[PDB]
RNA sequence: UGGUUUCUCUUCAGAUCGCAUAAAUCUUUCGCCUUUUACUAAAGAUUUCCGUGGAGAGGAACAACUCUGAGUCUUAACCCAAUUUUUUGAGGCCUUGC
């Protein structure tokens, strides 16, 4: 196999072409344009992978180019949800707490170097330097037990092969109080609904049915038109006005003509949870928001009562199966409280995402919203919902072709070699090689 | 003699008063309002006309933002409060009569229909 | 196991016995046991001359039971 | 491609039987029409997947799925109504073994779609009613009730989804036990109101009432689950010990016996301990203690789950577990077979209230008789669509005599009356098809009690009639036509946008009238369509 | 428990034929059949061991003193073992 | 060890001696703890067992069918016949 | 009964996926509108790209085994002797049939 190389020598290699205005290095000038063309998808290899805000430093693997023409970041990044959630909730929370706690908040300049001075070499000038603390919430040692040794790592559970696969990244593995602090830790990025009855005229098949005809949802998407003596006025009762989200309800019953139309699912069984404040109540017991029963009933029936007499006694093996296991335990009112949650935490094993395809705030424009907000925010959320519904509508399924791996086609060749670099080093590599 | 139709709508608390104003607002005459037992909804069992229960199942749950599940069934037939015999009384062509001659408006809406 | 043969049906009732050495009774049961053990009661012996004698309650061992018959519905 | 009904393909891998089927088809006392209705989605077709799922291995599998054989249309099957009452027929075993024919009507459960579920009413002899452990005695539930009632059938409800007091009401035992035994007595409330005959009270002690949560396939009677009990444990007779489970009465440890209050030292149910006491220790052992000490709990129970059964999520764990732990959902099956009065009892209340003449000394006692020969007869109610065809094929019970295919059809019609022989005519049985729901497998002959699938009698039938043998001298009336819990109130006039084609308008209305059993599709006098509904 | 029983089981409800230690034969319905081979059977017709034969409605016979069963073919069709 | 011994000869056609004298020739399909025996295509014959008995090699044959036999009045069973394919 | 990390190649997979969501071409319409790009917002027909699965082959290796869990001659003491079975109410005799 192609291995890893020294970091220093890609290092003295863009440090030795350094404009290329060397009478030297005249043979590598054509290559450099010839490296022009993908220069686009090694900015978005290098932007893929941005150090988030909980590290201080990012090890990246790297795919130069023998000259020095390109560096690439041969990495995806895999993230495993539950951990990226509860990661991103954390620094919503230290965000929170940082900016109303500070006097003065210095905004940056936003062309942070001037227009002349020539960007930094990254050798002595960050080498040397001390990498100035991340943001990295401290965690309670009691109560996030379970979390506290590996949150805050670049991929957490990495090299212990009972939490994850390998270095691959891509199947992980968790027990239930993992799951229970990393559910809370994420609180202040989640939602509170149990189950989608909140949906019901305002979900997708709905807003498929709206984008059908002409009509929009009062907190919904607005779109375009998509097909541009029997109903007399004196022989209609108009008795209750027709409400508009009838024809989106019964697209059949109230249109003509209802073409290209989608079906709507309306009810789920209203999941009725009981959320417990405290630990000292225990896991199950009849809560005070549940109506009573209070039997009553008019006459005795005779329900079968075996009398005495009956000489049935049973024998001595014989017990209640599981009366040496306790009731409960302390975990048990926590996994219920695992079993009605979102999409991640509702379960113990997975598989990982990359870091682009969690989006932390979806379920949030996915809601309608209460009316005291301003027009500003209410336009956003009607415009992010119509997003959203144009990307459910066109949905082509994935189209099974043949793989192509651009990079493991780069570094099969004579030209490339492989690193380990600071994901600074190579930012200011790829800014100074498009230059 | 107008139809009526048998309602059960099972719904939360503040839901309950919910559908107490939407279904008061289509001449509703809520028959029982008692919780659920062993459970924390309330059924509400209730009539209502059937000329007035075109969609109340989806402003229910518009307006509790469905929390509230409602189901309709026929049961029944009573007298439309209006005389349905009357001259004195002129229908407006488009705009909704009040109860004192509902019987004359749909007397004179199913005659221009079919028989003349 | 340890079972009960299924005769609460044949309780009280008359029937016809079979027994092994081709003997031949019949009463009305009175009760069994899990090894087909029977109580008849008003028993009589049908002797193979075609002659029958009235021999009163009796106990009949499960052991030597071939088959019974009711002379009853059930 | 004009086919929307979901992959027939047939391909049944059920377990060795295809003859055993038709076998006991054959015997005509081995046979239970059951049909079933909720109030909604209370879990009918769940519970038929989960029944399903046990009889057809090697696929039938289902992770976040399924739930599909009532279920089998497009836009049934996004909905998440059942709006069609699609019936199926299996071979499923008792408690002992001696395997039994179920004929399955799964009704839809909306207000709306009473037809279906009055029309699979009237073939089948039982009906197994299904609530919602967390919803109660509800609408469609005391609608069920009164037309249970009213076509003179067994009764029996059946308490679904007692997982929700677990996992989502996280009630204690004995208060769910007091909510389960409030759901009992209410529904013997509804019952005792309406019905004038008194031999029908459900109790969990008699059998009939059973309890089965069925995301999981949890199902119990109080037999099965005392057959669980005694096959693990030593040589208890399950059926005295099952008597003496439900209803306030107490274990006395010490004298080892059961009585009604003798221990009142903050004691509590025999149904409670015993049954529902390990129970919320599987369900809580699985769903918080998975990888802490749920192996000790499972060696406890002789469930053995292998190394990647051991590393699902929650719910196809508990699924797994539950599954191993009660197996074969046979408390059904006793509840059935010691209450369903399989169609030799069955005859005789049913023809004493579909015949229109009588007990009389020609038809009736034919009728009773319900051997498959002498003067065929049959009542066909149900009219189901074929994937592209214009064809739909009835479907029916055979009560007397048999069904050959070949055999000619003098199909009696409604609008006939005995002295009014035009209505009815004749055609010739094209194919004999019985369904297991999307595997529909034909057969030659249909013998007395069992239910059929038709084809080629289609024309005459509009919503109700019965099928006679052709040209025979066996003169016979009609059945009654169907009474209806509902009355059709809702009036739409309709006419078309381009009236070039009013005949093929009038064609898929008349198909449409000739589907829904309560469609009504007249033409008043303006000359405008007026079609009533539900 | 053995699985021939299992098929005995399976054959209550069928007319079954039953021959005694003795010889007598008795054909009829299979109302119950115990696990120890008890059978209670119903509308029975009797061929002796003269050849003559007999009709009964009800009867009961001991496992023990049972020489065999034959079944309907209506089974065959347990091949797992 | 192995139990084989029967489970050997299950699904062959097998001739099987009874504590009277009878034999009796069918399908083994099952058998149990007693030996209690599950016969296919079971057929009694009282007079021979023939080994081509140039007279005639069947008197007194009954066809009875699906047999279950109790073990109690089981003598002896051999092979008679490989399993018919069906 | 042979571990499982990892790297590369080949082949096949998208009718409920990748529980995420870009861009391009063509053909019809539009909509603004000095004209062309660059566009708007739909429809349909196609592609590219960022990622994925199943299977097979091969390598890399600081990194894992053969009286072992039981087997085709050896490890589950319990399927080992009061009527419902593996311990006989047996014993005796005689007639009929080629
Ligand atoms: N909590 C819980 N939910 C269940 C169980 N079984 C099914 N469900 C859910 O309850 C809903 C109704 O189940 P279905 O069987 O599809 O509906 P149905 O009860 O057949 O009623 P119809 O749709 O009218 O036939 C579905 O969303 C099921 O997933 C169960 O055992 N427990
Ligand atoms: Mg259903
Ligand atoms: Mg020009």
């Amino acid at each position: 196999q192609k291995e890893d190389m020294p970091p220093e020598h890609v290092r003295k290699i863009i440090r030795d072409h350094g404009d290329m205005t060397n009478r030297k290095f005249r043979h590598d000038k054509r290559v450099y344009l010839g490296a022009l063309k993908y220069m686009p998808h090694a900015v978005l290899k290098l932007l893929e992978n941005m150090p988030m805000p909980w590290e201080q430093i990012r090890d990246v693997p790297v795919l130069y180019h023998i000259t020095g023409a390109i560096s690439f970041v041969n990495e995806i990044p895999w993230v495993i949800e539950p951990v990226y959630i509860s990661q991103w909730g954390s620094m919503w929370i230290m965000m929170r707490r940082e900016k109303r706690d500070r006097r003065h908040f210095k905004r940056m300049r936003f062309p942070p170097f001037d227009d002349e001075e020539p960007p930094l070499d990254y050798a002595d000038n960050i080498l040397d330097v001390e990498p100035l603390e991340a943001i990295q919430l401290e965690l309670d040692p009691e109560e996030d037990a379970p979390v506290l040794d590996w949150f805050y790592d670049h991929q957490p559970l990495r090299d212990s092969r009972k939490y994850v696969n390998g270095s691959t990244y891509q199947r992980w593995q968790f027990t239930l109080p993992m799951m229970s602090t990393l559910y809370r830790l994420a609180n202040q990025l989640l939602t509170d609904l149990v189950d989608d009855n909140y949906f019901y005229l305002f979900d997708l098949k709905a807003f498929f049915t709206s984008k059908a005809l002409n009509m929009a949802i009062p907190g919904g998407p607005k779109f375009e038109p998509l097909v541009r003596e029997f109903n007399d006025i004196n022989k209609i009762i108009i008795r209750q006005p027709i409400r508009t989200e009838y024809k989106i309800a019964f697209p059949y019953l109230y249109n003509n003509l209802p073409h290209h139309v989608h079906l709507t699912w309306y009810h789920t069984p209203n999941v009725v949870f009981i959320k417990t404040e405290d630990p000292d109540l225990p896991a199950f017991y009849f809560d005070p928001l549940i109506n009573p029963i209070s039997h009553r009933h008019s006459v005795k029936s005779q329900e079968p009562l075996p009398d005495d007499d009956e000489e049935f006694e049973l024998p001595e093996f014989v017990e209640p199966f599981l009366k040496d296991t306790p009731l409960y335990t302390d975990n048990t009112a926590n996994g219920i409280a695992l079993l009605w949650a979102p999409r991640p935490f509702n379960l113990r094993s997975g598989r990982t995402r990359r870091a682009l395809d969690i989006p932390l705030v979806k379920n949030w424009y996915r809601e309608h919203c209460p009316a005291g907000q301003p027009v500003k925010v209410r336009v956003s959320y009607q415009k992010l919902l119509k997003y959203y519904v144009l990307n459910a509508l066109k949905h082509r399924p994935p189209k099974a072709q043949k793989k192509r791996y651009l990079f493991r086609s780069f570094k099969a060749t004579k030209f490339f070699q492989s690193t380990k670099l600071d994901w600074v080093e190579v930012g200011l590599q790829v800014c100074r090689q498009g230059y | 003699m107008e139809p009526y139709y048998f309602v059960e709508v099972q719904a939360p608390a503040d839901c309950v008063s919910a559908v107490y104003t939407v279904l008061a607002r289509r001449r509703g005459h809520v028959t029982q309002d008692a919780p659920i037992p062993g459970s924390p909804l309330y059924t509400i069992k209730a009539f209502i006309p059937a000329i007035d229960s075109f969609g109340f199942e989806t402003d229910l749950r518009t307006h509790t933002q469905g929390q509230a599940f409602s189901l309709s069934v026929f049961h029944h037939w009573q007298i439309v409060p209006g005389d349905p015999l009357d001259k004195s009384i002129v229908i407006r062509p488009l705009e909704p009569q009040p109860a004192p001659h509902l019987a004359r408006e749909f007397m004179i809406k199913t005659r221009r229909r079919k028989g003349l | 196991k340890a079972h009960p043969p299924e005769l609460k049906k044949f309780m009280d009732k008359k029937l016809s016995l079979k027994l092994n050495g081709g003997r031949h009774v019949q009463g009305i049961l009175r009760g069994f046991d899990p090894f087909m053990n029977l109580v008849i009661d008003e028993c009589v012996e049908m002797a193979t001359s075609g002659q029958q004698n009235n021999i009163g309650m009796v106990v009949i061992r499960g052991n030597s039971i071939i088959m019974l018959e009711a002379l009853e519905r059930v | 491609t004009k086919k929307f009904t979901l992959m027939e393909q047939t391909l049944p891998v059920t377990v060795y039987e295809m003859d055993f089927l038709a076998d006991l088809m054959d015997n005509s006392e081995l046979i239970r029409n059951v049909t079933l209705c909720g109030h909604l989605h209370h879990g009918k077709t769940c519970f038929v997947d989960c029944l399903i799922e046990q009889t057809h291995p090697e696929i039938r599998k289902r992770y976040d799925q399924d739930l599909c054989y009532t279920d089998i249309l497009f836009t049934e099957q996004e909905r998440g109504v059942g709006i069609k009452s699609t019936p199926v027929t299996v071979v499923l075993p008792d408690t002992k073994g001696k395997s039994y024919l179920f004929n399955i009507m799964d009704t839809p459960g909306h207000v709306n779609f009473s037809d279906e579920v009055t029309a699979g009413l009237r073939i089948s002899d039982g009906v197994v009613l299904f609530i919602d452990a967390a919803e109660g005695v509800m609408l469609n539930t005391e609608r069920l009730i009164k037309h249970a009632v009213q076509e003179r059938l067994a009764v029996t409800v059946c308490i679904n989804k007692i997982d929700r007091l677990i996992l989502e009401l996280k009630l204690p035992p004995t208060d769910a036990y007091y909510k389960l035994r409030h759901i009992v007595d209410e529904v013997n409330g509804l019952i005792s109101m309406y019905s004038t005959d008194e031999n029908l009270i459900l109790s969990p002690l008699l059998g009939n009432v059973c309890f089965s949560s069925s995301q999981y396939s949890i199902c119990f009677t109080l037999g099965s689950f005392a057959k669980i009990y005694a096959d693990t444990f030593g040589d208890i007779n399950y059926q005295e010990f099952a008597k003496r489970l439900w209803g306030d009465i107490y274990f006395n440890p010490k004298t080892r016996k059961f009585t009604k209050k003798a221990p009142t030292s903050s004691s509590q149910r025999s149904f409670v301990e015993f049954i529902l006491e390990p129970l919320y220790k599987i369900l809580a052992q699985v769903v918080g203690d998975v990888d802490t000490s749920l192996p000790r709990t499972l060696d406890e129970l002789g469930i053995h789950l292998t190394k990647e059964e051991l590393k699902l999520n929650i719910r196809p764990l508990l699924r797994l577990v539950c599954k191993k732990f009660f197996g074969e959902f046979t408390g059904f099956v006793d509840m059935c077979v010691q209450h369903i009065p399989s169609p030799k009892v069955g005859a005789k209340p049913k023809i004493e209230h579909t015949y229109t003449g009588g007990v009389d000394s020609d038809l009736g006692e034919a009728m009773s008789d319900c051997d498959p020969d002498g003067p065929l007869m049959c009542h066909t109610t149900k009219m189901y669509s074929t994937d592209d065809g214009v064809q739909f094929h009835a479907f029916g019970r055979v009560l007397s005599g048999t069904i050959h295919a070949g055999q000619p059809v003098k199909v009696l019609g409604e609008n006939y009356t005995l002295e009014d022989e035009e209505d009815s005519q004749i055609c010739t049985v094209g194919r004999l098809w019985i369904s297991v729901a999307r595997y529909h497998i034909e057969v030659n002959r249909v013998p007395a009690g069992n239910w059929v699938l038709i084809e080629g009698v289609d024309q005459p039938i509009v919503k109700t009639a019965t099928i006679t043998e052709p040209r025979g001298n066996e003169e016979a009336q009609i059945f009654r036509p169907l009474k209806f819990n509902t009355t059709s109130v809702i009036k739409i006039a309709v006419e078309p946008v381009n009236p070039s084609e009013l005949p093929k308008m009038l064609d898929g209305l008349r198909k449409v009238n000739k589907s829904y059993p309560s469609l009504t599709t007249k033409v008043e006098e303006s000359g405008e369509h007026v079609i009533l509904g539900t | 428990i053995g699985v021939p029983i299992k098929v005995l089981h399976e054959a209550e409800g069928h007319i079954v034929t039953c021959e005694t230690n003795t010889g007598e034969v008795y054909r009829g319905k299979l109302i119950e059949a115990e696990d120890n081979m008890n059978c209670q059977m119903s509308n029975i017709t009797v061929t002796y061991r003269d050849g003559r034969v007999a009709q009964l409605e009800q009867v009961y016979i001991r496992g023990s003193k049972i020489r065999f069963l034959i079944l309907p073919d209506m089974l065959k069709n347990m091949l797992k073992s | 060890g192995k139990s084989s011994k029967m489970l050997q000869h299950i699904d062959y056609r097998m001739r099987c001696i009874l504590q009277d004298g009878r034999i009796f020739i069918g399908t083994f399909k099952a058998f149990d703890k007693h030996m209690n025996l599950i016969l296919c295509d079971c057929d009694e014959f009282r007079k021979i067992k023939p080994k081509n008995s140039k007279q005639a090699e069947r008197e007194e044959k009954r066809v009875l069918g699906l047999v279950l036999l109790r073990g109690e009045n089981l003598v002896s069973m051999t092979v008679e016949g490989p399993p018919p394919k069906d």
